């Protein structure tokens, strides 16, 4: 009964027409909690999590129905309350703003009443930078009566001018190649041909493992098996473009590898998360960032809800992202393969241009 | 316009 | 020496009443990059386009706002006992700078004092070179232009004037707060050392009142020449009243500064 999954019971104070701070989104055929507002007796009791769901609330079953009945039910109970759930699979920083914002024209914003509205040269306390497209943010002389938080857009800093220069790739020291894009509009493929067409001129960079050693991979020529202490100090230390845990152990990939890559005379070529990129530029490997993008619903369609949530995604990581320098319209694939080694045998006979930074 | 955003409980 | 910058924002001279040509636009979108030829002008840059506009001579203008962000990381800060900061009045050539600045240190027998300029000048016997001048010689006086170290340097019948950056931490080392007296021009420079400044900028009245006071003409002019909100450098700024009122809110802020923190970026502090 109730599913017979792996249940819990837990419970959570709510007084009278207090919210609880909770994000209830709806998807199919069920109820998903979204976002934990700070500030509410959600995050005080520091139980519930993003991504779980809910089966019925105080003895009253929720499957099978939208939110607006859940948001009556919730608005009209107080006292004790009994959920059940199945689980999941810092420090302030005050900034003061340069610009003007205003929630009710902006048609984006993944709630109404959470806008925080603010003019220009005002001062805010910033509790988390987790979700690194919109930040919780409090306006400073008004923190105690708020009650709760409020959001704000995740604009990393862009300057209004900046200074260029020219640059000419060297001989035997090749700059790398770095693809990014939406999850699913054909990257591995286009590596994999590129990777077996071409054997001799492209490489990769060998990743850091905590797992054990199987017998079929030996010492440093498919892994660079070390103990968790040193990973989790280099993690400390900051060495690392990408990492995430998997399956109990860590992964990653590091900085010297990809020197020893590029230090010998081949491309290295490498597939990158939206996040990496702030650490990636500070460094001096001199990336260049290509962006692959799917075109219009209609002929994607004739490619091959979904097509409309995939548009909408690569939608976001364009109009708050201006690095990368050419962006690729998927087509016939036989044409965007030739489109991409044009691009990149284009780098030998013509110079370009890079912040001068990366050269003082 | 993906869908009504979302909804404060 | 030419210059190449990328813009950010997009900009339309179709409609914006400063220009004072009406008509020499570069108009140009995100993303471009442009080909600075002439900046010495303190606003309206002289650009050519990279891309089609290559082939004619450009020479057109383009606004001078110089970089400012979106989010800036900042830090609370308490002023010391003993290494008070600054104080530096920005202006209208005529709205009463040098009224306050006399009558401020006039009426404080020990509390405030000044930096000393170097000057090219003849030497003479009343002006002992300890007290009030700094003479030095032409060429190592030119020399030091190309290091960087004055705040700002103007000219005047063949002798160039100006002010250290080490005289003022010397004054800063003892007591006594010392003022100046800027030029917007020069901000850069004394905003990106380690001296800590605070700005306060000084404004002139609505027609009625400064007609009052001392035919539309000059009016108009200064009306128009306050709208310099090409600076937002300053923390604050007052609005200039009867003149035997405005110490009720100058030497309120200066004296102030010694209780209650305020904000930094946080670069000044690492």
């Amino acid at each position: 009964q109730y599913g017979g999954e792996t249940v819990k019971i837990v419970r959570i104070e709510k007084a009278r027409d207090i919210p609880l701070g909770a994000t209830v989104r709806n998807e199919m055929d069920s109820v998903i909690i979204s976002r934990i507002v700070k500030g509410g007796a959600a995050e005080k009791s520091g139980l519930l999590h993003e991504g779980d769901e809910v089966l019925e609330i105080n003895g009253i079953e929720i499957r099978g129905k939208d939110v607006n009945e859940v948001f009556d039910l919730l608005s009209d109970m107080h006292g004790t309350l009994t959920f059940v759930l199945i689980p999941s699979q810092e420090t302030v920083i005050h900034v003061k703003a340069h610009f003007d914002y205003d929630p009710s024209d902006d048609p984006y914003v993944p709630c109404r009443e959470l806008g925080l509205s603010f003019q220009k040269g005002d001062i805010l306390h910033v509790i988390s930078q987790e979700d690194p497209n919109w930040w919780q943010a409090y306006r400073e002389g008004d923190e105690d009566n708020q009650p709760l938080a409020g959001l704000v857009p995740g604009k990393e800093e862009i300057l209004t001018y900046e200074e260029m220069s020219l640059y000419h790739q060297p001989a035997n020291r090749k700059r790398p190649i770095i693809l990014i894009g939406p999850q699913n509009c054909g990257q591995n493929e286009l590596r994999q041909r590129l990777m077996n067409k071409e054997k001799d001129r492209f490489a990769s960079a060998v990743p850091h493992t905590t797992r054990s050693r199987r017998d079929q991979e030996v010492a440093g020529r498919d892994y660079h098996f070390v103990s968790r202490q040193a990973f989790e100090a280099d993690i400390a230390a900051g060495k690392f473009i990408e990492h995430g845990e998997f399956e109990k152990n860590l992964y990653g990939t590091s900085i010297d590898s990809v020197r020893q890559v590029i230090n010998s005379g081949k491309i290295c070529l490498l597939s990158l998360r939206t996040q990496s990129l702030k650490t990636l530029r500070n460094s001096d490997l001199k990336p260049y960032i290509i962006f692959i993008a799917p075109p219009s619903q209609e002929r994607l369609r004739a490619l091959l809800e979904l097509r409309e949530i995939i548009e909408k995604t690569r939608e976001m990581e364009q109009n708050n992202g201006h690095y990368f320098d050419t962006a690729i319209v998927n087509s016939d694939l036989d044409k965007a393969y030739q489109e991409l080694l044009r691009l990149i045998n284009k780098l030998d006979t013509e110079p370009q241009w890079v912040p001068s930074t990366w050269l003082r | 316009s993906s869908r009504v955003p979302d909804l404060l409980v």
